[PDB]
DNA sequence: ACGCACGAAGACCAAGTCAATGCTTAGTCTAA
């Protein structure tokens, strides 16, 4: 079952790039030594394949979203929104082992590594939640192939096909944002400011005395609060095409895949808690090449079986599944 | 009963096979696919993973495997390192603690190790076309090779799609079946280059180590 | 499948899965190509649409039209089903503008041809009108046949000015782009005249799609045609002549110089004085109305403004139109019709007929691609010489006088007939003058009104005299005009079109800013491959007849020699041909 | 849970842009090296992609206010007007470090790196201030999503959606 | 009353890198 969901993003998305990367004030990626550089944290690029300036094949970096992430942030939204609800409902309690495997798939409950009878195997793969996103001591294989978060770009046709040629953009998406963390003891004016401050001026006296000391100090060869750097992010309403495909699914984990697309504009994408990034909201959910996103969310009467299915599974739910499913 | 070459192309990046990544092996799991689809998640997958159509070499030692040479990789790219993690957000695990959810009785959590551990993993990327030699029925391997969509590995989270495959009948002389994990009595004669001694299995599935026998693996793929 | 007689080997494979597609709703491409017999191959498809029922309607050229007709009409699963033509009013003659203009030339032919009551002369006509049985009169190609002397656009229906006219509205359905354009504006617009066709038909068939998008940029994009509509407003206009022309040459001269030298808010206040003025605007009011509705069009708010001097004539120019055809316009024709369509330049080299998608919107599921096919006998028989051009192909008179002395050494060593390619009037007038100093007559070159019309058969008839012709194509003759010596039934011939010389790639010869639209999203690339369709389509003059044995081809561009990296897929193409051994 | 707030400035808004630019007298952006060029601190624009009347989508420069500046500026605004008041009332003294986190999330520019308690992190992030930032020594996350100031202009129309096109502003505000 | 919490501890060598993408020029008339 394939699952195609477009999804434009409202604010800037930030998946941070591993590395210590500079970039000096003008705007120059890893600046020469002559000029000051600055700390960057440059945004998820992938190498890809691509026909750019008329060429055969340039392997020219593409800013995605890591699929891992997107696979993580589905588990955390059907967790959060539909399964965490569910269950409380019921007043159930898992134990460290099942709250392990149901949030990240963590052996850590039974790490003996368990024996799953055939039966056992049946079961469990069809299960709502868990069969979707195998692991645990158990370990299964998940029934959950979830692709990158690709941007509809010039460079990624050959990743997301010609289909939504019209939304693509031809530029760079990527932008720099700069940061900057000031002392706020620098900032006091008038002894009212520093009223509320046990040692009042002599404490600020003393701050800065030694702030002065240690700048002295690095100059001439402990850090401050202060810190001026920036970090590289892809700009904000660039569509982007989730792909998603459950392998023999049954009628409660489509379902619930649905019910997760319903909630899953509350969540976040990627990093930037801080900053509000990774806004987004889905513009559309294709079901095996039929649209199915109604402007109130995903509906139809082409899948009110799988909405009744789940609602059903959320009924019946109890945590003596995730305690058998995680072997505890 | 036919020599042929099988061509895959990607339209994704997959992982890049730390070991062998052997033709017979991706046939058999297809098949289990097949016979999953058509019996149900209850069957023992060791019970259909033979039933391909390759033809098997046999040495005098009876060791056998099939007639199906690792795929060759051909990068179109540099192999891209990538990183993953894995953490169990603290913040929502301590609100759940508080709530009854989660029966932790743990004051914090230790992210070296245990439950809440973060991990950091990396596992190389390339764009490649899979190109290998085997000797079987063209028809069926077609068969088999056209319901399979991902390559390689950690397709979980989508790393080497098919974007398609071919299936040519080739001369002998151009490259033969034998670059793959041959048993350790194998003919001179048959094998293609240098092949130097290892640990390796020689009928899928490869990753089971007590399946593990000294074989002889080409230096000129591993 | 019915009609499938007279199929060859080539479209066997094709035609039945094109055939089987068509029930399945299915939206298939393919590339029939020129002289494999496409003409009875579309009228199967159509015979086998109308023996299950539903209705037929097929969209091509005028002339191709007529050569399917041809075809069709012997096919008696075909005839089952009700035969109806187009109704186009520039298809007809005035004619009573006509018969005046005919009575002070005193051309005693065209003035019996209209008393009779303009019926049928020509063959084509004539089997239109009798063997499918529709009354027609007036019609403009006998017009055109018995006089070349009427250039002037006034040859057409007065929207005030039977038989025909009953037969407007009175099973198979003849028709061209442009009439699937007027009633794609009808619905579009009334949904959401020449109402002959059908709200929804089953099966549609066009043998020339890859200029079908252009056809629908064209319909809906209005050209206000400023500077020829003011200067005829001066020499035929007198009612109130003298304001009128202050306020539409105020609006001329300030566009000019604020833009040129609704979208762009300086415009209001000219569309403002516009919509006041022009107004105020006899028989050739349609030459005010097509302005007017050119202007509200661009009131409309829906459509997109590109403005610019001639480059030859500095004209001032204004063109407006909707550029966003992609979003309800194509597809109210995908869910109205489930159709096939066939061109020689669908399938590109890399791009798998992605632009045919996207040019012509068709949904990412109905569409299915078909493999590409190729005669043997239209690569093998035709070698490339190394005569590449030394000089970039600009307008400087050095590069005219080099690409002459070329074009000249292959003209005398020329076999036979022969066609140069000429992109733009602009560089053929630069190069006709030092042509006819040696080739003299033999030289013909089109004009202004100089087109398809008689130089296509003046052409055949010298290469049949022995002249050993030259003809000096301009952006028609890159496109159907026929070049296969049909009288001669070797057919190997290969001399009325022996040789035939390229003088451009062309470069951005599509101005549809439908195609800007395009180029904006996806960048230089997709101009250099609708470049590369055109160059194709260039070829396609080449050959039009099976068994074609012995052809020469000459390259001029120094662009292909200069190694510039753009250029590649034109090196791919040209290198399927073998390369004259020089 | 959204909030959101609809802003008219009365005067000019000034966010510097890092990075030295330069304009001429005529206000030539980057002037060419013949003609007298002056230095220039733009305003700082973000890059945005903005749809327009032709349907293609096209990465523009948007001048908008960096959700962390105004961040801070809430961050101050609530501790000068609603918590240090409080304070003050009960005669509540914090110190150095203290006072430094509260206004900036870290007593110094080394993070801990130790993990806290889970009790510990449930009673921070259900302590009306610092529950929505968060920070300190060891990495606390905050319960406020910020976002920039962006202006409603045609460009923004794809951000902040269409229901405040009445208040939109076509030409440039810069 | 076996299960879980929680600090101390024990391996301990240690570099060179940090761009990956630029590209041109006017014919159509076959629906209101």
């Amino acid at each position: 079952m394939q699952i195609e969901v477009l999804i434009r993003n409202i604010t800037p998305i930030f998946s941070a790039a591993p590395g210590s990367y500079y970039v000096s004030l003008d705007g120059t990626i890893n600046p020469p030594q002559g000029a000051s550089r600055f700390p960057l944290t440059r945004a998820r690029t992938m190498t890809v394949v691509a026909e750019t300036g008329d060429g055969v094949a340039k392997a020219v970096p593409l800013p995605i979203v890591p699929g891992n992430t997107m696979r993580n942030l589905l588990r955390r939204t059907m967790l959060k929104d539909v399964i965490e609800p569910a269950l409380r409902d019921k007043s159930a309690q898992l134990s460290i082992g099942a709250y392990a495997t149901a949030y990240a798939g963590n052996s850590s409950g039974n790490p003996d590594g368990v024996p799953s009878s055939f039966d056992e195997i049946v079961t469990m793969r069809a299960h709502p939640f868990l069969g979707l996103f195998g692991g645990g001591p158990r370990m299964l294989q998940g029934r959950l192939m979830v692709d990158s978060l690709y941007p509809i770009h010039q460079f990624s046709q050959r990743i997301i096909g010609s289909d939504y040629i019209n939304d693509s953009i031809k530029g760079g998406i990527t932008e720099i944002v700069w940061t900057r963390r000031n002392d706020p003891i620098l900032q006091l004016g008038s002894p009212d400011d520093a009223a509320v401050i046990e040692g009042g001026a002599q404490a600020a006296n003393d701050w800065i005395t030694s702030l002065l000391a240690t700048t002295k100090a690095k100059k001439g060869k402990g850090r401050g609060l202060k810190a001026f750097n920036a970090h590289e992010v892809v700009i904000a309403g660039v569509k982007w095409l989730w792909r998603i495909n459950v392998d023999r699914p049954s009628e409660s984990q489509i379902g619930l895949i649905l019910l997760a697309l319903n909630k899953l504009a509350n969540q976040r994408i990627a990093g930037g808690h801080a900053k509000d990034y990774g806004r987004f909201v889905i513009e559309d959910v294709i079901l095996d090449g039929e649209s199915v996103w109604t402007p109130s969310g995903v509906s139809g009467q082409a899948t009110e079986q799988f909405f009744d299915a789940i609602a059903e599974a959320l009924d019946g739910m109890t945590s003596s599944e995730f305690e058998q499913f995680a072997a505890s | 009963m036919d020599f042929l070459k099988v061509t895959i192309n990607l339209g994704s990046p997959m992982v890049e096979p730390g070991d062998l990544f052997h033709l017979d092996a991706l046939l058999g799991a297809l098949r289990v696919s097949e016979v999953r689809a058509e019996l149900g998640d209850g069957i023992n997958p060791r019970d259909h993973h033979y039933d391909l159509p390759l033809e098997q070499y046999r040495s005098r030692s009876g060791q056998w495997v099939f007639k199906a040479s690792a795929f060759h990789i051909n990068k179109g790219a540099a192999s891209q390192n990538w990183m993953q993690t894995s953490r169990i957000n603290t913040a929502e695990a301590a609100r759940h603690r508080s709530e009854g959810f989660l029966l932790l009785r743990a004051a914090k959590p230790n992210p070296a190790g245990g439950p809440f551990k973060n991990s950091l993993y990396h596992y190389p990327l390339v764009w490649a076309t899979l190109t290998a030699y085997c000797v079987g029925d063209q028809a069926r391997i077609a068969d088999l090779l056209s319901q399979c969509r991902q390559i390689g590995g950690r397709r979980g989270v989508g790393c080497g799609r098919v974007a398609g495959f071919s299936v040519e009948v080739v001369p002998e002389v151009e490259c033969t079946w034998a670059l793959r994990a041959m048993p350790d009595d194998s003919e001179q004669s048959i094998l293609c280059g240098e092949y130097a001694l290892a640990m390796s299995a020689l009928q899928s599935p490869y990753w089971d180590r007590s399946l593990h026998k000294p074989a002889l693996v080409p230096t000129s793929l591993a | 499948i019915p009609g499938q007689s007279e199929v060859r080997e080539v479209l066997l494979p094709l035609l039945e899965q094109s055939a089987s597609a068509i029930e399945k709703g299915k939206i298939v491409f393919a590339e029939a190509a020129t002289g494999t017999g496409k003409g009875r191959m579309i009228a199967s498809l159509a015979a086998n649409a109308a023996a299950k029922g539903d209705t037929v309607v097929i969209s091509a050229p005028l002339a191709v039209t007529w050569q399917l007709i041809d075809a069709l009409k012997g096919i008696r699963e075909a005839q089952v089903a009700g035969i109806t033509l187009s109704l186009g009013r520039p298809n007809f003659v005035s004619p009573d503008r006509v018969l005046e203009w005919a009575v002070d030339n005193e051309r005693v032919e065209l003035a019996a041809w209209v008393e009779q009551g303009g019926k049928p002369l020509s063959e084509r006509t004539k089997g239109a009108s009798e063997v499918i049985e529709h009354e027609l009169c007036w019609m403009l190609e006998d017009a055109l046949v018995l006089a070349e002397d009427l250039p002037i656009d006034a040859i057409m229906l007065s929207p005030d000015d039977c038989p025909a006219q009953r037969l407007y509205k009175s099973g198979i359905v003849l028709c061209s782009h442009y009439m699937l354009a007027a009633h794609v504006r009808f619905m579009q617009l009334r949904g959401l005249q020449s109402f002959s066709l059908p709200q929804a038909i089953d099966t549609l068939i066009v043998d020339e799609a890859h200029l079908l998008e252009q056809a629908f940029a064209a319909i809906y994009s209005h050209t206000l045609r400023l500077r020829p509509l003011v200067r005829a407003i001066e020499s035929h206009v007198g009612r109130g002549k003298t304001p009128v022309v202050n306020a539409l040459n105020a609006l001329a001269q300030q566009i000019t110089r604020t833009v040129q030298q609704d979208e762009v808010p300086s415009l209001e206040p000219a569309l403002r004085d516009a919509l006041t003025a022009l107004e105020s605007i006899g028989g050739a009011k349609a030459v005010i109305r097509v302005a007017i509705r050119a202007i509200k069009d661009a009131l409309s708010g829906r459509s997109r403004l590109r403005m610019e001097l001639t480059p030859v004539r500095h004209f001032p120019m204004l063109v407006s139109g909707r550029a966003n055809l992609q979003k309800a316009l194509l597809s109210l024709w995908d869910s109205v019709a489930g159709a096939a369509l066939v061109s020689a330049t669908i399938y590109a080299s890399d791009d798998h007929a992605v632009l045919t998608r996207w040019k012509l919107e068709v949904p990412p599921a109905r569409a299915i691609y078909l493999p590409p096919v190729h005669p043997a006998w239209t690569t093998e028989p035709v070698v490339l010489h190394p005569d590449r051009n030394a000089i970039e192909p600009n307008d400087s008179p050095e590069w005219a006088d080099e690409t002459a002395g070329l074009i000249t050494k292959v003209a005398e060593r020329a076999a036979g007939g022969t066609l140069v390619l000429c992109t733009s009037y602009q560089n053929a007038e630069l190069l006709q003058g030092r042509l006819l100093a040696v080739l003299g007559e033999r030289l013909i070159v089109q004009t202004k009104v100089s087109s398809a019309s008689m130089c296509v058969a003046q052409y055949k008839a010298l290469y049949r005299a022995g002249a050993r012709p030259v003809w000096l194509g301009v952006g028609a003759a890159w496109t159907g005009i026929d070049l296969s010596d049909e009288q001669a039934t070797d057919p190997a011939d290969d001399a009325m079109l022996s040789d035939l010389v390229i003088t451009r790639l062309p470069v951005g010869l599509n101005r549809s800013l439908t195609h800007e639209r395009r180029v904006a999203i996806a960048g230089f690339k997709i101009v250099t491959l609708e470049a590369v369709w055109q160059l194709r389509q260039g070829l396609g003059r080449l050959v039009r007849r099976p068994g074609v044995k012995n052809k020469n081809l000459w390259v001029l561009d120094s662009r292909i020699g200069g190694n510039t990296p753009w250029v590649a897929p034109y090196r791919k193409l040209l290198s399927r041909y073998r390369t004259a051994p020089l």
